[PDB]
């Protein structure tokens, strides 16, 4: 969906800034880990798929 | 989604007992002293600052953004010369906004060759709502309000592209 | 007044005292109604003593 992932906080709202930073970093961590693991596993699956086609 | 810069207080009619020609050196245009275009600096006319009282009722079927300000003279002499009263107030009364501002006079570090700051406040007025401005000094009154309809909540980008 | 020149942020603490009874305020500060104004470029507040048992 349409989103803007950037927010601005003043100098008396650092708890909010750290909460937003935690949200952003957690989303980045989840997406990075999932994307890398997914790419590795699907590369293995694709190579096995081609191997199975040749053997069949 | 739709932005309209309109007159909330036309300078011609609205203020008959105030000079409303105040200009600032820091806000300079083409070498001449100037001020903001959406706000007007009020000052005592004929040596008096009469008790102000203004009301605006929203009828635009849209949200109205209103800006104003409060002036803090650097020394008590500036306040005496400008508004002729040592202690003043600014009351902004809405159905969901309500505040009183009191000038705080203090010697402050010089920025843009000025000694006393002015604070800027804003509010959003719902359709069918009324906002009341009252004061006897230090009011930087609104000139143009902004009727707007909020759209997808986006943000801003700091860039040189 | 204090002007910051440390090339660093300066944390400043202070307090406002509320005497329990009006007698304590009279004995201490000799005035029934007082105030504390703290004025900064981005901080500005006025504090008024609230005397209560
Ligand atoms: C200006 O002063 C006159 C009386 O001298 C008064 O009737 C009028 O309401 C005042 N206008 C404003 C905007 O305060």
């Amino acid at each position: 969906q349409f989103t803007a992932v950037g927010k601005e906080f003043n100098k008396l709202e650092r708890r909010m800034e750290n909460l937003n930073k935690k949200v952003d970093d957690g989303f980045i961590d989840i997406w990075t880990y999932n994307a890398e693991l997914l790419v590795l596993l699907e590369n293995e699956r694709t190579l096995d798929f081609h191997d199975s086609n040749v053997k069949n | 989604s739709s932005f309209e810069r309109f007159e909330i207080f036309p300078k011609e009619s609205s203020w008959p007992n105030h000079t409303t020609t105040g200009v600032s050196a820091s806000c300079s245009h083409n070498g001449e002293s100037s001020f903001y275009k959406n706000l007007l600096w009020l000052t005592g006319k004929n040596g008096l600052y009469p008790n102000l009282s203004k009301s605006y009722a929203n009828n635009k079927e849209k949200e109205v953004l209103v800006l104003w300000g409060v002036h803090h003279p650097p020394n008590i002499g500036d306040q005496r010369a400008l508004y002729h009263k040592e202690n003043a107030y600014v009351s902004v009364v809405s159905s969901h906004y309500s505040r009183k501002f009191t000038p705080e006079i203090a010697k402050r570090p010089k920025v843009r060759d000025q000694e006393g700051r002015i604070n800027y406040y804003w509010t959003l007025l719902e359709p069918g709502d009324t906002i009341i401005f009252e004061a006897n000094g230090n009011l930087i009154a609104p000139r143009y309000a902004f009727a707007l309809s909020r759209g997808f909540g986006s943000g801003i980008i700091n860039s040189n592209a």
